[PDB]
């Protein structure tokens, strides 16, 4: 019988004979008989009751270490992650029809406006926001300037020694660093400057006057850059950050701003703006690059040729829709060309059948989902937080919240002592690491070694810093967290059928799309190599 | 390269050992600002030889033969680069070409200004 063990049978599991009831274990029993007589509660409180009942076992058996007991109570504590999942899956809540787009930091390209459109196009009953940050349009410029401008200085120096085999690729970006941290320095400190003379200067009035007066750019070319930026995104249903009054109050803001302000990471803001906003409104949260689910049983009268991949025959459907519907203009086909024409012929006989979108895509319709939990997106790598569902205020939202915050507090606890010594790139790594090091334990090792890596985000290879922090192991954490009745979960040990638990279902998203496949991109060291490479050619051409 | 970014030298001519000559560059296009500005010379019969540089970051550098008696300079604002030459030699007799240097934009070459130097 699927429903959790009542009093009755854990007395009997739990029994030792000639041991009296302890004050602690009768403190289970009770718990557990309260649980059964809360059929009129909410999940939320149902939930609450099997993590009191979880931490009451958990100090009975640290009480009496070797109670006869104690190998009942373990069998008990699995029955009670059971009963989670059971809760789980056995109440559900209407998901709030939002579709949630984030695109911070610079202009949106038309590639984003046109997946959003197909989302658009086949869920007219769900509201749609594309957050974006009105004072902060020109950071990616701000990027794209300071890392361009150091990269060339850098290969300058390099000039005489270019078949210096120690002049590598490792070289290169440790030296470019140098410079990108100096002028990030700068430019923070020129920031807190200008802020406490005028706090009424928002983000890009201060990004545009530093961008005239260290790289000559023109204000004028600035300011009809933000309008162009501005006029787009709130034509193609912005939402502004700066209007998002429960995140701006929130723990979470400061979090924003550092990686928005200070180390220019756009993918790391988005990461902890998602969350947040799911939190705060529900519905489902979806990376630009995504695109809806093809209909099942479209593409069923054609079988896949044995001499592809099931993720060359996924980006094939895509293409094969792209190339007859035209859904979206100057879509790859470079996976359908290499097909027969018996199969192309295939393709287009049965797109031609078709007269509606909503016979080639599917639509999101009612969803539902557990008051406990967040779904997200699985990839062959694991969970990726490209797509998201939930309920309003759901308790995992709250606890991916929570996780990025206390990582963060992890983080900045010995982050921002080391910076302040204001010491070069090396010396401030040095000593943040050495800082990070200290406070490492068994629970938290190989966090930590990426967290020491965090300096080093997207300007070196091997940096997985940002998952660690705001993406994916924060969300498994926050799965660990639900299912042991705990916060704050350091070490995952969930596994992949753990988390499947939490799955959005195959048919609800398009994952294997152009600029998905495009972005799978890994920066690895081989692909760090062949940039330096690539910079070094465009450098030195002609002499 | 980068064909929306076009460079005119001028300023050559035939100068008289131990003279004065100044070359400048004007340089169209948005990267100027973020590039390396460098200097080249090909002198007859030999190879093109690197001269100077002065990156966007501030740093200027020149070859061995040529310390201490050329300056290279920079202007953001103009989009130009100067050479200014003394003490010149017979063997600083060359074609000079400047040369911004971009690896995300690309590099693009003015097609030069001869100088000869006498004796």
């Amino acid at each position: 019988g699927m429903s959790l063990v009542n009093r009755k049978q854990l007395e009997k599991m739990a029994n030792v004979r000639f041991r009296t009831q302890e004050d602690e274990y009768v403190a289970i029993l009770d718990a557990l008989e309260e649980y059964h007589n809360m059929s009129e509660n909410t999940v939320v409180e149902k939930y609450l009751k099997l993590k009191d009942i979880n931490s009451l076992t958990d100090i009975y058996i640290d009480t009496y270490k070797k109670s006869g007991r104690n190998k009942a109570l373990k069998k008990f504590k699995e029955y009670l992650v059971t009963e989670v999942l059971e809760l789980k899956n056995n109440n559900l809540t209407p998901v709030e029809k939002n579709l949630h787009f984030v695109w911070i930091g610079g202009q949106i390209n038309d590639t984003a406006i046109n997946y959003i459109n197909q989302w658009k196009d086949v869920n007219s009953d769900y509201n749609v926001n594309v957050f974006y940050d009105s004072n902060a349009f020109l950071i990616n410029t701000l990027k794209k300037t300071v890392v361009e401008s150091a990269i060339n200085d850098t290969l300058e120096s390099f000039r005489e020694n270019l078949n210096d085999p120690r002049f590598d690729y490792n070289k290169f970006f440790r030296k470019r660093m140098e410079i990108i941290y100096d002028k990030q320095k700068n430019f923070i400190n020129y920031y807190k400057a200008q802020r406490e003379e005028n706090p009424e200067l928002i983000i890009d009035d201060i990004v545009k006057t530093y961008l005239s007066n260290e790289y000559s750019k023109e204000i004028d070319e600035l300011n009809t850059y933000i309008e162009e930026s501005l006029n787009k995104i709130t034509q193609n249903s912005g939402n502004d950050v700066r209007n998002f009054e429960e995140f701006k109050n929130g723990e979470s803001f400061n979090l924003y701003e550092q990686e928005l302000v200070e180390r220019w990471n756009l993918a790391a803001a988005s990461d902890i703006l998602r969350i947040s906003a799911l939190k705060e409104i529900g519905g489902m949260y979806l990376d630009v690059d995504m695109l809806p689910g093809i209909q099942p049983d479209l593409f069923e009268s054609i079988e896949k040729p044995s001499s592809v991949t099931v993720d060359f025959w996924e980006m094939t459907k895509l293409e094969a829709i792209m190339k007859y519907k035209e859904y979206i203009p100057e879509y790859t086909s470079e996976h359908f060309d290499m097909l027969d024409e018996e199969v192309q012929s295939s393709f287009e006989s049965v797109l031609a059948s078709k007269s509606d979108k909503s016979e080639i895509f599917s639509s999101l319709g009612d969803m539902e989902a557990s008051p406990l939990e967040v779904k997200i997106a699985f990839n062959s790598k694991g969970i990726i937080n490209q797509g998201l569902i939930s309920v309003k205020d759901s308790y995992c939202s709250n606890l991916i919240v929570k996780q990025i915050e206390n990582r963060y507090k992890i983080l900045n606890n010995s982050l921002n002592p080391a910076i302040s010594e204001d010491n070069d790139f090396n010396t401030t790594t040095n000593t943040f690491i050495d800082s990070i090091m200290a406070e490492a334990n068994a629970d938290n090792g190989r966090f930590m070694m990426e967290l020491g890596k965090y300096l080093r985000v997207g300007f070196f290879p091997d940096v997985k810093t940002t998952i660690n922090l705001s993406g994916p192991e924060a969300y498994a954490a926050a799965y660990q967290d639900l299912l042991m009745f705990k916060e704050g979960s350091m070490n995952i040990h969930l596994i992949e059928a753990d988390l499947r638990n939490f799955e959005i279902s195959k048919t609800n998203i398009s994952q294997s799309t152009e600029q998905e496949m495009a972005s799978l991109w890994s920066f690895d060291d081989a692909r760090a190599k062949a940039q330096f490479e690539e910079y070094k050619r465009n450098y030195f051409e002609g002499s | 390269s980068n064909s929306q970014v076009q460079l005119v030298e001028s300023g050559g001519g035939l100068v008289e050992a131990g003279g004065s000559l100044r070359l400048s560059c004007v340089v169209t296009g948005s990267s100027f600002s973020t590039s390396t500005m460098a200097w080249y010379r090909q002198p007859p019969g030999k190879q093109r030889e690197w001269v100077a540089s002065f990156t966007s970051g501030g740093a200027i550098k020149y070859t061995d033969s040529v310390k201490g008696r050329f300056t290279m300079s920079r202007d953001n604002a103009k989009k130009m680069t100067y050479l200014q030459m003394e003490n010149l030699k017979p063997e600083d007799t060359a074609v000079y070409y400047c040369a911004l240097h971009n690896a995300v934009s690309g590099s693009s070459w003015g097609r030069g200004t001869q100088v000869t130097v006498s004796s």
